[PDB]
């Protein structure tokens, strides 16, 4: 979904004219494509089943270890650790200190293009900018309950994409796996 | 191929070697067993026992 | 269903006088056609049974393995592997790497032209078209209860076909198979 095809829905929901290129120095895009974006970041923030990766990190000559510029959030998975993000480095909260011995696992979220979003994510995006644009704009009016809806009945497509395509079962768990390998002489 | 001897006659009657069958249907050479009249039982109540265990 | 008659219903639903070609260079036959596209698309991402099938692909001399480009969503049948599109190539989500080793099985949900869609599908997306460029142009009215009560109406005769031309039965999992299997001596 081009940004120039959610920029023009903004612009039609708002009842203003359509544009052509996303260039165009109409003043209402700027401030239609900032929305956009911290829609964008604010959303992606909690981690989906297309932009979670683990991954290890190593620690510099003095001892620090830096993150990756395009994560959102942290998190550890060295037994009941914590971390966290603090000056442009990673912080050890669980020993007060900034410098690291080794290397350390965690969980990264990354933030993406708009164009690789799905076309579900992408509509909630869209309509909550609307919504977000045309109630500081012109009041709460009643038109703003079609809006509301519309991203209600796109965040149930997005949810049930999520849990179909990460394929959770109860055959995963180890008892399972102990089971089967005990039913096995 | 090579023989070891040992030939031995023995009458029908008092022979040592004794095959059997619990069920033989007429024009075929092996019997049948009585589990196979109940197979669809046995078959039904797997499936079932394995849907317990997931359960558990 | 052809774009002429989806054009000139929602001509009429908004007031204005009817066309006799798509062609036309009234303004407001743009915004139609774009919002039917729009729809059309947002439409068909699930899949139903008439834009599913299963197909392989296979890896370039470098290792990259492109994707339909008529697709909508991908999904993968290897195991417990999660695929998702990037960069206009397939992404290993599994593995944090875009270079595969060999030919993989995914699902793929097509998109096709408007003249191709049933009767029902067309209804619901004209009628989801029509609301959306009304409540946008002219306001949250009174009128806009008959729209959505016949999208309704669309709507489950659309599910019904589905269900029918499925044909889903108890008797084509495998414990059935193994009991007539059993019934058998």
């Amino acid at each position: 979904m081009e940004l120039l095809d959610a920029v023009n829905t903004c612009l039609t929901a708002l009842g203003e004219a359509r544009v052509t290129s996303t260039d165009t120095r109409h003043p209402s895009v700027a401030l239609i494509l900032q929305t956009l974006a911290t829609k964008q970041k604010l959303l992606l923030e909690r981690g989906w089943w297309f932009n979670t990766q683990d991954e290890e990190m190593f620690p510099d000559l003095l001892g620090r270890i830096p993150y990756p510029a395009a994560s959102i959030s942290v998190e550890s998975l060295d037994g009941y650790n914590i971390y966290s993000k603090r000056n442009n480095f990673l912080f050890n909260n669980t020993c007060n200190t900034m410098y690291f011995t080794g290397p350390v696992c965690i969980r990264v979220t990354y933030n993406l293009d708009f164009e690789d979003l799905p076309e579900s994510v992408a509509t909630v995006i869209t309509y909550r900018a609307a919504r977000a644009v045309y109630v500081g704009d012109l009041g709460n009016d009643a038109s703003v309950q079609d809006l509301v809806l519309n991203e209600q009945q796109a965040m149930l497509l997005v949810e049930e994409q999520h849990m179909r395509n990460k394929k959770h079962s109860t055959r995963r768990r180890r008892p399972w796996g102990k089971y089967q390998n005990a039913l096995s002489g | 191929g090579l023989m070891l001897d040992n030939l031995e006659v023995y009458p029908e009657a008092i022979c040592p070697f004794i095959p059997a069958v619990w069920n033989l249907v007429t024009g075929e050479t092996y019997g049948r067993g009585l589990v196979e009249d109940y197979a669809g039982d046995l078959a039904k109540l797997s499936a079932l026992s394995e849907a317990l265990a997931l359960y558990e």
